[PDB]
């Protein structure tokens, strides 16, 4: 939903 | 001796969460990653804006420079790596092979070779020159949050939310190392220390550890910080004192002197978790980048 895996997080 | 980093400039221009940020071997540029499926290129000295570099189809996680300064490879929601000439601004190749979301990428120090980390729970090893991928690892049993080559190329380091560290053979594709702790939490990055001797680790427990690699222990842990649920890098500094630098989940960059543990610096301006930090390689220059609610990048500098 943010767009990235590592900008959703864990 | 504590540095004095102060605010300098403030990057706009991201539409989405910064993923990444990485200074250019040669200090000219910072290149930035985002949510927004777009690389992005900065002076680095003065914050300038400098192009935009697009192709992928979703976010991206990752972007890392070639060691001449002249490439960048990305990895993406999209499942793919590209490598890009960054003068031209031109996709050279996209490498696919991964079943899942790509998270995390290096060139070698040679830059002939990219290795990647996905979701899928593997490494793979690619040739920049064809884009065709060498070797794939089966190397964690969860997704791979961050791999690093060594100093001369020979190993590969690798994290995991699986819990573990693992280092590989580049040639062989053997696990030569697992290292954890005395808790399992999920290790959320990793690096080799510029002289290769020590492994720099982070784990979603609010640590920071340094691991002599060749003994297999932890020598150092940092503490102090916030960091339950990103994968957010870590840094040595090397330009004047020599600290670890991190972003946090309480929105600060953390300065620790890397000897004694201590922190001699928190960084406040931005207003989301910073997710990414980068040290110049000659100046006294931290870049650092945030998440959804802020999505600038922010450049430091000090006198120390």
């Amino acid at each position: 939903q943010t767009g990235s895996a590592r900008s959703e997080g864990y | 001796v504590k540095p004095n980093y102060a605010l300098k400039f403030t990057l706009a221009g991201h539409t989405k969460a910064v993923s990444s940020v990485k200074f250019s071997p040669n200090g000219e540029w910072l290149a930035s990653s985002s949510a927004d499926k777009l690389i992005k290129i900065w002076g680095a000295y003065d914050g300038k804006f400098e192009k935009t570099i697009s192709g992928h189809k979703l976010g991206i996680s990752d972007v890392a420079w070639s060691s001449d300064s002249n490439l960048l490879v990305s990895a993406s929601d999209d499942k793919t790596l590209k490598i890009w000439d960054v003068s031209s601004g031109k996709c050279l190749k996209t490498l696919k092979g991964h079943s899942n979301y790509v998270f995390c990428c290096n060139f070698n120090p040679q830059s002939n070779l990219i290795v990647s980390g996905s979701f899928d729970e593997s490494v793979r090893i690619w040739d920049v020159k064809t884009g065709k991928c060498l070797k794939t690892l089966p190397a964690h049993s969860d997704p791979v949050s961050a791999v690093h080559f060594n100093r001369d190329g020979s190993l590969i380091v690798s994290s995991s939310y699986d819990g573990l560290c693992r280092i590989w053979d580049t040639a062989s594709g053997q696990c030569l190392k697992t290292l954890i702790d005395d808790d399992n939490p999920p290790v959320s990055f990793v690096k080799f220390s510029p002289n290769g001797k020590y492994i720099l680790a982070a784990t979603l427990d609010n640590t920071l550890k340094l691991w002599d690699y060749s003994k297999g222990k932890c020598l150092k842990t940092y503490t102090g910080h916030k960091n339950e649920k990103y994968c957010i890098f870590a840094n040595f500094s090397v330009t004047g004192g020599k600290w670890i630098v991190s972003g946090s989940e309480d929105n600060l960059v953390y300065i620790w002197n890397l000897q004694t543990k201590e922190i001699v610096q928190k960084l406040q301006g931005h207003t989301d978790v910073v997710i990414s930090t980068a040290c110049h390689p000659t100046e006294n220059i931290i870049a650092s980048a945030a998440l959804e609610n802020d999505k600038t990048i922010k450049l430091w500098k000090s006198d120390c």
